[PDB]
């Protein structure tokens, strides 16, 4: 692929230990951001990953942008596996992470696992909206929480996001199934993905 | 030529000078060193901005104490603050010597000049600086060839210059060679000289506390009591005074141990004391209540 | 010495810190002298707040 | 308590890398309040003692396990007939209630 520099973002809600993924859907989310990170660099080694979580009742920096999954790894095993995923501070955090680089000539992209249903309000969610599209972030989400029982309230907003750009938004959908989750991500478009001009 | 030449005036502002002081006095008798950041405008204007030391891998100016990957690191940690900027030279400290570069020292601004036209060595003297204010002088190489010819007198025109000879004949044979010395001034900001100017915070605090008042009756008693044993000595003194010339009278009768000295300063200390003392405490009573 | 810093005060949950640059500097400075620990952040005011 | 004991070596590298003290301290307290429901004062004393070091050596307890520590003392003191005792574990347990 392109010089593209992304935030992993990984929800620690308390949906994040369903057992829909063995052997937990926790010890599934270790083995998908080891593969995420890895499928990535072997597209085009001028990638980089920084690492924030979304949960654990607070959202925390980890991890700058790095080439190294070591620190990534170091960051992960770091967590209270207890939280709520706050979906408004994941991506505003995340814009800011991407201001600032090692390279600022770098395609901007947030990629972000969703594990749960939000309880964000509506109109939070409309201000992100416009401040993706102000700051040319483009965000796929793997969604295979917020299918489980809600219907997509960001589904609007990824599809405003998108415009005539060699990156492409996406909302991308799993079936919740036992295939584990590096498989489904892998089998979905992610690096398989066209762009939009 | 590319341009006439002359040695800069160096503008370094309060940030850099007490900052290379604090590192190369720590570094004593080590020689200590690092790089500046700066701009270079007009002829001879250079605004040094800040300084940032380079970890020592050898004993320090040596081109093994200057690391390739701790100079690219350094940079690329400077532009997410913005403090990146060029180098307009480099530090060092000799506490040995004053300001004049040896040998070795040469031979480290001989690479810098590759790196930088403009680029200045910096001598910081830690301790042994000869007046009230900080001695550091710059210093810039350019080649034999020039110098030779008789084109140093042309490059030191148009300008105050500095002439200094602190290791005398040792300076003035290394300053020909290198080049020249040009004045150095330092650059204040109104907002930095303020906050150093205040130095206590619980200054207001303190000035209306006092003491126990037990060991103030001490004091003034120790002070009249002394003074009765040097007013003693003090008559004595003025037995004498009968000897021409004022430094006959000190040698031969020891008229420097003076009664005369310790009194008026003894008097005056506890004088000084009792004006405060009555002033705060009458203040304290007064005011308070 | 300085960390880039960036506040958004919209929502006081939403911060930027340079996670990655701390470590690397503490390293450097400690082969200069070895005195030198991480003993705090500074904050540039203009006054205190609750967050 | 004997499993709990166990546990943790398993336990850690699923989590991540978490605490799992939090179930030991709750039973502690479930067995001093079971002496104390037997009217026996001084196996729960040397269990009070105990566990009260292990609170303050972490730099903060949970309000869950907090109220069933506070909860073992109210039962002790009231025996006792320590008003004075008596008193400021009630006004806590009504703090981190």
């Amino acid at each position: 692929m392109v010089l593209e520099a992304t935030v992993l973002v990984i929800d620690n809600s308390e949906y994040s230990r369903n057992g829909d993924f063995p052997r937990t859907r926790f010890e599934a989310q270790i083995d998908s951001v080891e593969f995420i990170f890895q499928a990535k660099r072997n597209s085009n080694p001028e990638n980089t990953v920084g690492l924030i979580s979304g949960a654990g009742a607070n959202p925390r920096v980890l991890s700058t942008f790095t080439a190294e999954f070591g620190k990534i790894l170091a960051g992960l095993h770091d967590t209270q596996i207890e939280g709520k995923l706050h979906m408004a501070t994941a991506l505003q955090i995340a814009q800011l992470t991407l201001k600032h680089r090692q390279n600022k000539v770098q395609h901007q992209r947030i990629v972000a696992f969703v594990c749960s249903p939000i309880s964000d309000s509506r109109d939070e969610l409309i201000r992100l909206a416009k401040t993706l599209k102000k700051n040319n972030v483009a965000v796929d989400i793997i969604n295979f929480g917020e299918i489980e029982q809600n219907t997509e309230l960001l589904d609007e907003f990824i599809a405003a996001v998108n415009n005539p750009q060699e990156e492409t938004s996406h909302l991308l959908t799993v079936t919740p199934g036992p295939r584990l989750l590096y498989e489904n991500i892998a089998s979905s478009p992610i690096i398989l993905e066209e762009g939009s001009s | 030529t590319g341009r006439d030449d002359t040695k800069e005036t160096v503008y370094i502002s309060s940030i850099a000078l007490l900052k290379m002081l604090k590192h190369g006095r720590a570094g004593v008798p080590m020689e200590v060193m690092g790089l500046m950041l700066g701009e270079f405008v007009d002829d001879y204007t250079v605004n040094v901005v800040d300084v940032f030391a380079m970890p020592q891998s050898g004993t320090g100016v040596s081109v093994e104490a200057v690391d390739d990957v701790f100079q690219a690191k350094m940079m690329d940690m400077l532009k997410q603050t913005g403090r990146d900027q060029m180098v307009v030279g480099w530090y060092h400290s000799h506490p040995g010597f004053g300001c004049w570069l040896s040998s070795v020292d040469v031979n480290t601004q001989k690479s810098f000049e590759q790196l930088n036209s403009r680029a200045v060595a910096v001598v910081v003297d830690p301790i042994q600086s000869v007046k009230g204010k900080v001695v550091i002088d710059a210093f810039r190489l350019i080649d034999t060839g020039a110098l030779i010819n008789n084109l140093e007198p042309r490059q030191t025109t148009s300008n105050t210059g500095l002439l200094n000879k602190a290791n005398i004949q040792a300076l003035i044979h290394g300053l020909n060679r290198h080049y020249y010395s040009l004045n150095i001034d330092y650059h204040k900001t109104a907002k930095e000289t303020k906050m150093l100017m205040n130095l206590h915070k619980e200054q207001w605090q303190s000035g209306l506390k006092m003491y126990d008042y037990e060991e103030k009756e001490e004091s003034n008693l120790a002070a009249t009591k002394s003074m009765v044993k040097i007013a003693e000595q003090y008559s004595k003194r003025i037995e004498e005074e009968k000897e021409l010339t004022e430094e006959e009278l000190k040698t031969r009768y020891v008229g420097r141990q003076d009664p005369k000295k310790h009194l008026s300063e003894t008097a005056d200390e506890t004088l000084e004391n009792n004006i405060v003392s009555v002033l705060t405490a009458g203040v304290n009573s007064v005011a308070i209540k | 010495f300085a960390l880039p810093f960036e506040e958004d005060e919209k929502n006081s949950d939403v911060w930027f810190l340079d996670h990655n640059y701390i470590e690397n500097m503490n390293e450097m400075c400690k082969k200069i002298n070895a005195k030198e620990k991480l003993i705090g952040w500074y904050h540039s005011g203009p006054k205190l707040r609750a967050s | 308590k004997a499993q709990f004991q166990e546990l943790d070596s398993k336990k850690q590298r699923n989590n991540g890398s978490k605490d799992h003290g939090d179930g030991i301290l709750l039973i502690d307290s479930e067995i001093a309040r079971t002496y104390l429901l037997k009217n026996d004062l001084v196996k729960a004393r040397d269990l009070l003692d105990d566990l009260e070091k292990t609170l303050d050596k972490k730099d903060s307890i949970p309000l869950r396990i907090t109220n069933s520590f506070y909860s073992t003392n109210s039962q002790y003191f009231k025996f006792k007939n320590d008003f004075n005792s008596f008193y400021y574990t009630s006004l806590l347990y009504l703090s981190t209630l």
